């Protein structure tokens, strides 16, 4: 198996591969999320509306659970793993405290999960 | 023993389930649900060995959710059927079966309403009626009796319950009280509990 | 078939005290109708606080009590301190809760003192059940020696009996009275009687003689 | 060993003032067999320490090659540390515990005998970690023929000369010929002293058949 | 058990070693397994040891009858007939293999085998017991058409050394019994008197 | 096993002039306590009773069958029976289904209708005497009455002492079995009087 | 138990334990072991403690319709004919395991009495579940035609090591030396085992004890 | 073995006896069966004691941590799910646990009835142990959720005294809490023998 | 599985059994009587092995009535109740064992009312009120809470109808009729049927 | 089954019967129950034909491979060292008794047993097979001290004939194996030429 340490440190603190996975945020689409009352609302930006393009597969709004959604921006291929491994992550918090999630919940999974790859070998 | 029975009209699936979960000697609890479900037109009656059903079942429901979360849109009933038929019949050969004994109710768009008998071997099967249970030994006749295709579903409640008043006379188990749902275009509608 | 276990016999005992715990045992190993021998303590310090009393098959005694000294001395270092007796006791329910399935037929009785220095007896079930006694009789003889301790020291089913707390030298004469109305009857019980007095002091031990049939 | 197929009968073994001596016949029985008559189940450890097993027969040779190569392995450090006959008795207890945990037993009763800085040592050990010390030792029917005499006498006279132990030896040995129906009439007797181990054999025992002529 | 009867010219040998066994304990180990059925009949009992005594001391009872009944003595077939009826009426009851040997003035030394099953054979040796087996051999080899007495009494307690040395069940003394016309004459070999044979020591 | 089916508690112990007999008073069909009131004592006599442990169809059968000798005997013969007698009596009852066996283990305790000396023994389920001086057990506790019997009997006892040396034996040893207690009644038996009582037992 | 029996010159030297197990409790710490059979002939006992009561007390009666008929003193032989056809005859269920020991005008006999129905007629037996001990005291310290002393001392050396090396086997040394002259039924020969003594004592007082009804009957 | 609970308008009350038998012998009579899970969940212990007593430990490791990750303390149907899972993973390996997980939460009052077979249920009120049917009367018969709180404990301890007087392997002390909102309190250790007294 | 219970007051003996007989499923019967009346004022209650209660119960039946026949008077409770278990206890260890287990209700004219316990194995208790089935398991306990050795036969009644209450909430077993009698110093008396 | 090794001063005799049974079917009547494992180093198999047959091969290959590396002749005690260490660490899975007899420059003619179990013993002669047992006491009474080539050959001729004779599982011819430094010479015995012994027929 492929065992490199590809997410390390440099000279001045800084964890370079980190800071390249913001750059690859950087050049995606903005996505921007306002908390209201008793609605929140996200938009992002199409910026490729090319009209043979169907709408419907390159939304980057994506729903978590039932009461759950996120907007990504940055590789949209990582967005839908990330994506698939939550949607996982709720049915399984479902499954075992017969509650759904807290956004705080899968909020939680997701930045552990981006934790773990930048701190695990070959990643 | 635990009692499923569904009844497959022309447009909708009855599905009726006894309320009683007991410990050998005691009903320990009167008012127990034994319907799953799976989604928004799909139940999954579920009877068998303790433990294996509701493991076994919440598995099967956290797959289709999982699947419509991933989707956009929901499983088939034949899809649904088949999946629990897959993971019944691969789990039959390993280190951990599942002894269940499953009625999967369910009404499609396009299909319409479908009804699924299945044993713990995972023997899947399309039924216009089916039953589980040392009930169905009394009931199934019953319904052999008195269902035709085109069955409205208030007679086909009042066969129901025929079946019910059939296994308060003749069965020797006590199962006074029954969960009643019924799947259609519109849902699943929980309908009253057929008591005795 | 091959049989993983044999019945080695001898009876334990512990009684909590105020200011002490007593740990007594005879010393007849046995396996059948013989006698391997006739000097084999079942009483083991642990702590300069602990003796744990070990009866049932001695294979599983020594492999557990060598366990155990192995797990005392893991605790002194990484955590730079001597086990408590409740943390022995908790120690022990998940060591032989760890061989649930293949378990130790080991009877055991944890007797020592607690941190406010007073008695404390913790008797366990071969798979890791215990909890916190004033006396308990463990081993061959359990059954003839756990209802006299219920009468002498648990003061039960005496009408008009001022319940005086139990002293040293009183318990000592009922340790030696139930090992020599145990050593009669029981076949299993006998040859000596090895006493093990856990107070602020130290650990004193003390031999007496029994019956040699 | 789930089966054992030749075997060995009854070893003894009774501490003295200056060693140890253990006995054991010359006999591997296959059944009631009598196979293999000039076999030795007595292993000389080391300098201080000597073995010598009942039970199974290619265990006792396994045993032979695993222990061997352990004190070869210690003696080729050339540290000045010996395993003392404690030692040795230790690692066979956690040896036959652990074989008897996996439940594959190795299928022996092993008798330990050891002399090191002025203590002699005599442990037991069988093929379920039951092990334990003893000023007298005796497995199989030895246990039941002579144990007996053997602590009648330790209980008598705690402290026997190598003369008087060696006597006991040999009388426990004939009882052990007139009354185990798996013995034979030779025997080794290995005494381990501060001057080492030193098997003596083939030894006999001398027979008395005056009973029977005492029917009618 | 080893139990052995030879026939020579004048009469039989018979031998037995000495030891019972309760599994693997010596119980006895001066065992008289050499019955006197009548006067110049004897048997070797080999099997459980209760039925033995039991079919030996009943053919002693019916074959003591009958030869008072007949005012003669008594043949050694019918003596091992008697063995026959009891231990195959009894098969599924008895576990007793019997070797009868004696003499008669009718048909000279006869030895005769009722092993367990409860049939019956002349033969000219028999061998019987648990230790039988590990002798077989030795018999087939060293038995000669005509021996006379002391070699028969020599032969036969060759191959019961040999049987005692191999089995477990086997040991003790060796029971030799010898009978002819002139009566019984019984010897009991133990220790250098038993045949010793040396071990293939390296 | 057949003896445990009922529970059942029964011990006999020998004073200086008396003899003392106690039984617990449960009838219990295995864990199930039925009544609390059940007879293991029965009378053979003025000064002789026997106690019987074991399971409560044998009891009730083997006293029956053994009131029915003893009364035929006490008519035929003319005198009382001598415990040593009705001792030999029991076992030959018992013995007799020897291979089809009454699962009870009598305790007899009596004074002699002659001598007025303490007579107790006990028996197996297929007849074995057993006499002793200090005491006799018999019942699914009868190691917690071996102890506490062995602890707590002293020789030359007057019946106050035997009384309660008996009842702290009875109670705190069917206090360690759960199929045995729901009561004890202990018969202290004199030569003058018959002192018959129940005890405040535990009733769990 | 352990029973065991010598021939001396003149006559026969039994002996056994006094230890009943019921299990592994000892239940009667004073068993006599050593029954009669004839005023010449006595029998140690083993096994099923019923079978063998019952058994030697049948055979005991059946020796005393034998001798009264006969007028005789009672051979031992007849007594080992009737206890081993008895014996076989119950094929083996009836456990009495029995050392035959006695005097009469042919000797000092003895047997050992297996429950099957097999006999040994030998100079010294053992039996029990601690015989194998005493048979090691036997085959060790037994000469043919020892004193009438001589054989008491190894009798109960050999009930001794049965005692302290057997868990059945305890409490007490019975003997029964029997001569042509005599009848020495040794109960007991020695006490090996003491109770050890009570240090505390447990004397409950007077209204210790809770009584809920208390009915008195007077006797005549 | 005895234990009981039952929901009703002021909490759960919960019950139990105190004895443990090794078989015929009476082990012990201070049998604590009422398993301390956290400040907010009670365990019983019916079975295995040994079982019960890990496995709900274990439980209490595990909704401890749950606390410390989430920042709020579990609820009844997640604690007794996770003990129902945890148990799963052994059905023909022998435990013999049968247990009821007690508590308050958002929800209200909770009871779930968890086993080593894997059955896993809510309910108002249930009874587990050998004596359970006989608790189950007493139980049954006096039973409303308008119990006032001195007479649920009444209730519950007189219904664990008459099944330690039918059952053998039940006696002891009863055991009594009382699960409110603010958590569980001890509410009486009482012996059968004064409850005998008593009624 | 079949229910018995005495309930025994001061001048009567209240009686129910229940009133089903089942082939392994279905009940074949739903008024069946299982009470057999041995005199005018005894009543023998008989369930066990299919067979063996008809067999023993009426063996019983015809020698009790024998004995009045010969005698010109009646067997009392205990006489009858100590015939039954002989009979119960000589068939045990024979060739032909009656499986049944028995309650024996009577009035006497000395010695009042009197409710006899009878087990299988054939062991003789008299109780002031007992129970067969496992449905006793439910019921013995509600007895104990309940009863008083001075109830009312109208008391008595209502302890009855809260046992078969229990017997409808919690048993497993459809129990539906249960017959019920009195026997008092005028006789055995039918009450009418607990139904529910 | 009979195997048979004898000893003598320069090498050992071998020998063998011929009869593998199933069950009372005789599968094969002319079994080769003698197996060269290395040039002057025989096997002789009784027991599991399967398990012998591995086994044996299984050491062939293992002895070959030593033999190659060391450049020797391998040890006769070597070969048996390997039976042992196969058939001791697969006791619960084989039944193989085996006797390795062979010759070797640093020791000479050597036989050992590895019997069932998995032990091993150097002997001067050995015996094995179901039909072993039939002939312990004849070659107890005539093994001698110092035999010759023919010698040991005739005596393990006999004594196979012996227990070929009582055995319903020994039977067939007599196959015998002599190694020495020189080599090895094997023969068959048939007819007329395994050694008759006459039945006592009743005169």
């Amino acid at each position: 198996s492929y065992d490199r340490a590809i997410t390390v440190f440099s000279p001045d603190g800084h964890l370079f591969q980190v800071e390249y996975a913001q750059e690859a945020v950087k050049k995606g689409s903005t996505a921007v999320g306002v908390r209201g009352r008793d609605i929140v609302v996200l938009g992002v930006e199409k910026k490729s509306v090319a009209k043979l393009q169907d709408e419907r597969t390159v939304r980057k709004i994506c729903a978590l659970d039932d009461n759950v959604c996120m907007a990504f921006a940055g590789l949209t291929a990582d967005a839908r793993i990330v994506i698939n491994r939550a949607r996982v992550e709720c049915q399984s918090h479902r499954l075992t405290v017969e509650d759904p999630v807290t956004v705080e919940y899968i909020t939680r999974y997701i930045a552990s999960l981006k934790q773990r790859y930048t701190q695990s070998n070959g990643r | 023993m635990e009692y499923l029975i569904g009844i497959q009209g022309p447009d909708y699936v009855l599905v009726a389930s006894d309320r009683v979960a007991a410990s050998n000697i005691v009903q320990m609890k009167d008012d127990h649900d034994k319907m799953f479900k799976m989604s928004e037109k799909i139940l999954l009656l579920c009877v068998g060995e303790a433990g294996d059903t509701v493991q076994f079942a919440e598995y099967i429901q956290k797959n289709v959710q999982l699947y419509k979360m991933r989707n956009g849109y929901e499983l088939s009933p034949t899809a649904a059927a088949n999946f629990t038929r897959r993971n019944l019949a691969d789990c039959l050969r390993s280190r951990t079966p599942y002894h269940v004994n499953l009625l999967l109710a369910g009404y499609d768009e396009h299909e319409g309403p479908a009804l699924y008998y299945m044993d713990y071997l995972a023997a899947l099967a399309k039924a216009p009626f089916a039953a589980h249970g040392y009930g169905a030994f009394l009931t199934l006749s019953i319904l052999d009796r008195y269902y035709t295709p085109t069955i409205s579903r208030e007679r086909a409640v009042e066969l129901l319950r025929k079946c019910l008043e059939e296994l308060q006379k003749r069965f020797i188990l006590n199962l006074p009280t029954f969960s009643v749902r019924i799947i259609d275009k519109n849902g699943i509608h929980d309908l009253d509990n057929i008591s005795f | 078939r091959f049989s993983p276990y044999v019945f080695n016999g001898g009876t334990i005992l512990a009684i909590a005290g105020e200011d002490f715990a007593i740990v007594a045992s005879d010393t007849r190993l046995s396996e059948g109708f013989s006698i391997h021998t006739r000097d084999s303590p079942k009483c083991y310090k642990l702590t300069d606080k602990t003796v744990i009393g070990c009866s049932g098959f001695h294979g599983d005694c020594l492999t557990l009590t060598k366990i155990i000294e192995a797990r005392l001395k893991m605790y002194k270092h990484s955590n730079n301190k001597a086990m408590t007796t409740g943390a022995i006791a908790a120690m022990l329910s998940t060591i032989l809760y760890s061989r649930r399935f293949f378990p130790y037929y080991v009877y055991n009785i944890i007797g020592g003192l607690d941190e406010e220095g007073k008695g404390a007896v913790y008797s366990f079930d071969p798979v890791g059940s215990y909890q916190r006694d004033s006396f308990k009789a463990g081993g061959s003889a359990s059954a003839m020696l756990q209802p006299l301790l219920d009468n002498q020291v648990g003061f039960k089913n005496m009408q008009n009996v001022e319940h005086v707390p139990l002293s040293l030298d009183r318990a000592m004469r009922l340790v030696k009275d139930v090992f020599i109305s145990a050593a009669e009857r029981d076949v299993y019980t006998g040859d000596a009687l090895r006493i093990c007095i856990v107070t602020k002091e130290g650990i004193r031990e003390e031999t007496v003689s029994l019956r040699k049939d | 060993t789930q089966n054992p197929m030749v075997t060995g009968t009854s070893v003894l073994g009774v501490k003295f003032e200056g060693g140890v001596v253990i006995a054991a016949d010359m006999l591997g029985s296959y059944g009631s067999l009598a196979r293999f008559r000039n076999i030795s189940r007595i292993m000389r450890v080391n300098n201080s320490t000597m073995l010598g097993a009942s039970g199974d027969y290619a265990d006792f040779q396994y045993l032979k090659q695993v222990l061997g190569q352990m004190v070869i392995d210690e003696e080729l450090l050339g540290d000045g540390h010996s395993y003392s006959p404690r030692a040795i008795h230790s690692w066979l207890t956690r040896a036959m515990y652990s074989r008897r945990s996996k439940m594959n037993p190795l299928w022996n009763t092993m008798v330990i005998g050891g002399y090191a800085d002025g203590e002699s040592f005599l442990g037991y050990v069988d093929m379920l970690g039951v092990a334990y010390e003893a000023p007298s030792l005796a497995t199989g029917y030895g246990a039941y023929l002579a144990q007996p005499l053997l602590r009648e006498v330790l209980e008598k006279q705690p402290v026997l000369s190598q003369t008087e132990a060696r006597d006991l030896v040999e009388r426990c040995m004939r009882v052990l010929y007139y009354r185990d129906a798996r013995s034979y009439n030779r025997f080794q007797i290995a005494t381990v002293t501060e001057k080492g181990v030193e098997i003596e054999g083939p030894l006999s025992t001398e027979t008395n058949w005056d009973i029977a002529h005492m029917i009618s | 058990t080893t139990i052995m009867a030879v026939q020579f010219d004048g009469g039989v040998v018979l031998g037995a070693d000495s030891r019972t066994t309760t599994g693997s304990y010596i119980a006895n180990r001066v065992t008289d397994k050499l019955t006197p059925i009548h006067d110049r009949i004897f048997c070797c009992r080999s099997g459980s040891a209760a039925d033995t005594q039991a079919v030996a001391d009943a053919v002693t009872y019916q074959l003591g009858f009958h030869s008072i009944e007949l005012n003669e003595p008594p043949l050694v077939h019918t003596a091992a007939s008697l063995f026959k009826e009891m231990c195959y009426r009894y098969r599924e009851d008895l576990m007793a293999g019997i070797i009868i040997a004696g003499w008669d003035p009718q048909e000279g030394g006869q030895v005769y085998s009722v092993p367990m099953g409860g049939m019956m054979v002349r033969q000219s040796f028999a061998i019987g017991g648990s230790g039988s087996s590990y002798i077989y051999g030795y018999v087939d080899a060293t038995y000669r058409e005509g021996m006379t007495k002391e070699e028969c009494l020599q032969f036969t307690a060759n191959a019961l050394a040999l049987a005692m040395e191999r089995d477990g069940s086997s040991g003790g003394v060796i029971r030799l019994a010898a009978i002819a016309e002139s009566g019984v004459e019984r010897q009991v070999l133990l220790g250098d008197q038993i045949p010793k044979f040396a071990v293939a020591t390296l | 096993s057949i003896m445990s089916y009922n529970g059942g508690a029964v011990m006999a112990m020998k004073g200086k002039n008396c003899v003392a007999i106690a039984a617990d008073r449960r009838f219990g069909i295995q864990a199930q306590m039925v009544t609390t009131d059940f007879q293991k004592i029965f009378p053979m006599g003025d000064r002789l009773y026997i106690g019987l442990a074991g399971l409560a169809t044998d009891v009730q059968t083997v006293a029956q069958r053994l009131k029915f000798r003893l009364n035929l005997y006490e008519l035929k013969e003319g005198r009382q029976i001598k415990p040593y007698t009705l001792m030999s009596m029991v076992a030959n009852l018992l013995y007799e289904k020897r291979f089809g066996p009454y699962y009870t283990e009598p305790v007899i305790a009596g004074l002699d209708p002659k001598t007025f000396k303490p007579f107790i023994c006990s028996l197996d389920l297929i007849g074995c005497p057993m006499v002793t001086d200090d005491f006799v057990v018999s019942g699914t506790c009868a190691e917690q009455m071996y102890g506490m019997c062995e602890s707590l009997w002293e020789p030359n006892m007057d019946p106050d002492h035997l009384f309660e040396t008996i009842s702290q034996a009875m109670l705190n040893a069917v206090d360690r079995d759960a199929v045995s207690g729901m009561g004890v009644i202990v018969h202290i038996i004199e030569k003058d009087k018959i002192t018959t009582r129940t005890l405040k037992a535990r009733m769990d | 138990t352990t029973i065991a029996g010598v021939v001396y010159k003149d006559g026969i030297v039994l002996g056994a334990d006094t230890r009943a197990t019921e299990g592994m409790v000892v239940a009667d710490k004073n068993c006599s072991k050593i029954h009669f059979i004839s005023p010449n002939i006595y029998c140690c006992g083993a096994g099923t403690a019923a079978d063998t009561d019952m058994t030697t007390q049948l055979i005991s009666s059946n020796l005393e319709l034998h001798s009264l008929s006969t007028g005789r003193l009672p051979r031992v032989v007849t007594a080992n004919r009737m206890l081993k056809q008895m014996l076989f005859r119950y094929q083996g269920y009836i456990g009495a395991a029995l050392v035959l020991g006695g005097v009469d005008v042919t000797g000092p006999h003895l047997y050992s009495i297996y429950p099957h129905g097999s006999t040994d007629k030998l100079p010294y037996v053992t039996m029990g579940s601690g015989s194998l001990a005493a048979m090691a005291v036997f085959e060790d310290k037994f000469r043919p035609d020892m004193e009438e002393e001589e054989a008491k001392n190894l009798v109960s050396e050999a009930i001794a090591a049965g005692i302290f090396n057997d868990l059945g086997s305890g409490s007490n040394i019975d003997l029964c030396v029997i001569s042509k002259n005599k009848l020495d039924f040794l109960r007991p020969y020695t006490v090996p085992n003491k109770k050890g003594t009570r240090l505390g004592r447990y004397r409950c007082e007077k209204g210790t004890t809770a009584v809920l009804t208390e009915k008195i009957t007077p006797l005549e | 073995t005895t234990t009981l609970a039952f929901k009703f308008r002021h909490g759960v009350i919960v019950a139990a006896d105190s004895r443990a038998t090794a078989g015929a012998y009476i082990a012990s009579q201070t049998v604590k069966k009422v398993i301390e899970i956290n400040p907010y969940l009670l365990g019983t212990m019916a079975g295995g004691a040994a079982d019960c007593s890990f496995w709900e430990r274990l439980l209490a490791r595990q909704c401890r941590i749950y606390e410390l990750r989430n920042k709020e303390r579990i609820s009844v149907a997640a604690a007794s799910k996770l003990l129902a899972n945890m148990v799963y993973q052994y059905k023909g390996m022998g435990l013999s646990m049968g247990t009821m997980i007690c508590g308050w939460d958002k929800r209200g009052p909770g009871l779930y009835y968890v086993d080593s077979e894997g059955n896993r249920i809510s309910g108002a009120t249930f009874s587990v142990g050998s004596g359970s049917v006989y608790a189950y009367g007493v139980m049954d018969r006096g039973y409303s959720y308008d119990l006032e709180v001195e007479q649920a404990y009444d209730l519950a301890r007189r219904a664990i005294y008459q099944a330690t007087y039918r059952d053998a392997y039940s006696g002891g002390a009863v055991n009594l809490y009382h699960v409110r909102e603010d958590g569980w309190i001890r509410v009486s250790s009482d012996n059968v023998a004064d409850l005998h007294e008593k009624y």
